[PDB]
């Protein structure tokens, strides 16, 4: 077994905090004195993409592949996702990611982020929503939109569905809200990026639709980054979702070290709000460490220096160690900042919990999992 | 002398590649010879598409003709745009304004929305194929929101061949509980034929039902099997068999030897194939135009070079492609600055017991006209 496992790191715009969390998680792994928990040194090579288009991501992937990596940690978006998954699948190189979980059943992609559609559908069921506005962007895929459309057919819902991801001028959000208010619409499912959710809710408050007869369901796991103060005060209902419980030992342990870091070494740690994607990043390093510790114990061949040669070698002959690496990543069960971490055969999170919040401050109202569905607490 | 070009063809796109070859003969000219390098591949596989692109780039092509799908379109747009290599394609037009891509296929959205209004539908089912992409569904749902339509949107992608026949029957049973008799099919030729087969099997091709076939190849479908039941059927056609340009082409095409030209020897041509033939005209005309302007063009190395090295003459090629204006199998061919078809015509068809009938057309300058 090698002395060093080196991984790739593919970071995009707007992953500053995650990048700090990545480096800190690897430093937590490497500074452990217990040699049973730290039997190899973890190394990384990071590439920062000024943009995440297919050309730049292919370029980064290939140089990482050539330098020698045993797996790649990183981020994709709608523009880069297909290229990455296709290259990982052809070359048997495992990508581990906190990005939106993919639409397709794919190989060699470990998807740290749990799917949200099931929790969304259970809560629409619990609140008995049959008529509502659905505002969405496509930055996290089409899973939710497809699920909403399909559930509308099964349950005879009236969904007014409006794509909002291309709206640049805030007066268009105002026009949409005013038209829906004229149709007596009181229920909004917002399936957008956090920053777009913030834009929309500022318009809700400007127009006084943050009062008691309105209910905003926020379909985004970055609930704690959404600006909800002005909305709480008006009296509207708010429903949100999270995957981080700040009372779990793993989280209290991370946070007390994280708040002490020098911001010159770890930008956006210290007092900045911790994004769930940064917890997912930490969790990725737990998964990677566990898998390689597993491979060591079982005396499985992982190769001397990792991947080698040309990503556009023709024919493409995948290294033989790739399949065993993938299986080791996919079989882990660990407790992380985002709770119980396990994966199915397509690298989707399984046997996970989502915590459900409603507004008053904000209180946890219940939890959701795949087997129990939505479980509300007393009250 | 030669102008090397790339041809990226999906595996089994036989009729398209036949039409490409017929175009190469028909449009050959004294000023130059187009010399194609053909890769056949899995167009849904971005890795495969990236290898083919880079391979063409290194041989030193001046443009690439090809196809992409929802999964590989970001590969094509990103590499073409970075390296200033023009892509000409009959595939679904891209969602935004990507450079170095010329889109032979006219946009359908405008005509489809006008045709919904023309029949005064405000309540309908919409069967969409998630394997093909979702931007027409998004448009239809946005219009539904603006105009207060009630749309029952059902995904007919991701259907195992195992139970395709059974799934479609249950889909249409559920529609009859809601008493829904107006259905749009946002699918291409094969899947349209599959669904139509099941509609007939359960007897919903009868009077009192209306189907709109939302693709640019109305008569590419097997329409004869739904022509006698009594249901209304409507669609869109960009290839007009009454135009003399198209009937002249059909005289030769219908008499080609099928063994040498797979998919020929027929009285119709799929719109994809027709747009491919038209692409050979557009490319020929672009390079001839560069010569009329005395803009000299000769000179690519490593696909993944750092830094990216885009050739200077790329912009000139792009510009010449985008300035072309000709008549082809798909009508008047002209492009805006982002390579999208403009100034085009889409014929509106209804099926009758004596065959498909042209009832009008939709134009990109105005909207729906009855003829
Ligand atoms: C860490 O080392 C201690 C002391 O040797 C040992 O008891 C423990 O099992 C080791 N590994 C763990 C906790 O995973
Ligand atoms: C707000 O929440 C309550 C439960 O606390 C619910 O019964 C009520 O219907 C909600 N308001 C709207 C407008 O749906
Ligand atoms: C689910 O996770 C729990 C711990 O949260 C674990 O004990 C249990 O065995 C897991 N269940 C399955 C079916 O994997
Ligand atoms: C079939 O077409 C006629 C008009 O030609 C129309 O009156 C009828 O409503 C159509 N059928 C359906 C189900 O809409
Ligand atoms: C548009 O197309 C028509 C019909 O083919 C053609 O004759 C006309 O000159 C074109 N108009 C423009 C503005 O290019």
């Amino acid at each position: 077994f090698p002395n060093t496992i080196s991984i790739g790191g593919l970071f995009m715009r707007n992953t500053v905090q995650e990048h700090s969390a990545f480096r800190f998680a690897v430093q937590l792994y490497n500074t452990n004195q217990n040699t049973t928990e730290k039997p190899f040194h973890l190394n990384y090579h990071v590439d920062h993409l000024d943009s995440s288009n297919s050309f730049s991501v292919t370029n980064a992937f290939c140089s990482q592949f050539s330098r020698g990596v045993y797996a790649i940690f990183g981020f994709y978006d709608q523009m880069s996702m297909n290229t990455l998954t296709s290259f990982c699948g052809a070359l048997h190189t495992s990508f581990v990611t906190p990005s939106f979980p993919t639409d397709a059943d794919v190989q060699f992609v470990i998807q740290m982020r749990p799917a949200l559609k099931g929790a969304i559908l259970s809560l629409l069921s619990y609140y008995k929503w049959e008529k509502f506005v659905y505002l969405y962007d496509t930055e996290r895929g089409f899973s939710v939109l497809q699920a909403i459309m399909e559930a509308a057919v099964q349950n005879n819902w009236q969904v007014t569905a409006r794509s909002v991801g291309n709206i640049k001028d805030v007066q268009e959000f105002r026009r949409i809200i005013e038209e829906m208010d004229r149709r007596q619409e009181k229920r909004y499912l917002i399936d957008c990026e956090v920053e777009r959710i913030n834009t929309i809710l500022e318009q809700v408050v400007i127009l006084g639709k943050h009062s008691r007869g309105y209910h905003y369901m926020l379909a985004n796991l970055g609930f704690t980054d959404i600006l909800l103060e002005r909305v709480m005060h008006g009296g509207a209902n708010i429903t949100g979702f999270q995957i981080v419980n700040n009372e779990n030992p793993m989280v209290q342990q991370f946070i007390q070290r994280w708040v002490r870091l020098d911001e010159r070494e770890f930008p956006e740690a210290k007092n900045a709000p911790l994004k769930y994607t940064s917890a997912l990043t930490h969790d990725a390093i737990l998964v990677i460490a566990e898998a390689f510790r597993y491979l060591r114990r079982q005396r499985v061949d992982v190769s001397r220096r990792g991947s080698a040669g040309d990503c556009l070698a023709n024919p493409a002959v995948p290294w033989s160690q790739g399949i065993d690496i993938e299986r080791a990543l996919k079989m882990v069960q660990v407790q992380g900042m985002t709770g119980n971490i396990q994966f199915d055969t397509y690298g989707r999170r399984t046997n996970y919990t989502i915590d459900v919040y409603e507004m008053k401050g904000s209180r946890k109202a219940g939890y959701w999992n795949e087997y129990e569905r939505f479980v509300p607490f007393s009250g | 002398n030669s102008i090397q070009i790339g041809g990226l063809f999906p595996r089994g796109a036989d009729q398209e590649y036949s039409a490409f070859r017929v175009g190469m003969v028909q449009f050959s000219t004294s000023e130059f010879r187009l010399t194609p390098h053909i890769d056949n591949l899995e167009v849904a596989n971005s890795f495969a598409v990236t290898n083919a692109f880079c391979s063409q780039f290194s041989r030193g092509v001046y443009a690439i003709f090809g196809f992409y799908d929802k999964k590989s379109v970001n590969t094509i747009t990103s590499f073409c745009g970075t390296l200033h290599v023009s892509f000409i394609t009959p595939s679904f037009p891209t969602d935004g304004t990507h450079p170095f891509v010329i889109q032979m296929r006219p946009d359908l959205k405008g005509a489809l929305l006008s045709l919904i209004e023309y029949y005064q539908w405000d309540k309908f089912a919409y069967l969409y194929d998630s394997d093909r992409g979702l931007s027409t569904l998004q448009a239809v749902l946005d219009s539904a929101a603006e105009k207060k339509w009630q749309v029952t949107a059902i995904n007919v992608g991701n259907i195992n061949n195992d139970k395709k026949d059974e799934t479609y029957r249950s889909l249409f049973q559920d529609l009859e509980l809601k008493k829904e008799r107006r259905v749009i099919l946002d699918c291409e030729r094969d899947k349209v034929n599959d669904i139509v087969d099941q509609v007939i099997t359960i007897g919903k091709h009868v009077k009192g039902y209306h189907y709109i076939i939302a693709n640019l190849g109305f008569t590419d479908g097997d329409l004869l099997k739904i022509q006698f039941g009594g249901a209304n059927v409507s669609g869109f056609q960009i290839v007009d068999y009454d135009d003399s340009l198209v009937s002249k082409f059909i005289e030769r095409w219908s008499t080609l030897e099928e063994k040498e030209y797979p998919g020929a020897h027929t009285a119709t041509i799929k719109y994809t194939s027709a747009l491919t033939y038209d692409a050979v005209q557009v490319m020929t005309e672009a390079f001839r135009n560069l010569r009329k302007q005395r803009i000299e063009i000769s000179r690519a190395g490593d696909c993944l070079a750092n830094p990216a090295v885009p050739w200077g003459q790329g912009v000139e090629i792009e510009r010449a492609l985008k300035q072309v204006q000709v008549e082809g199998l798909s009508g008047n061919i002209k492009f805006d600055q982002n390579g999208k078809r403009i100034n085009y015509t889409i014929n509106i068809m209804e099926l009758k017991t004596n065959g498909p009938r042209k009832i009008g057309y939709w134009s990109e300058v105005d909207k729906m006209v009855v003829t």
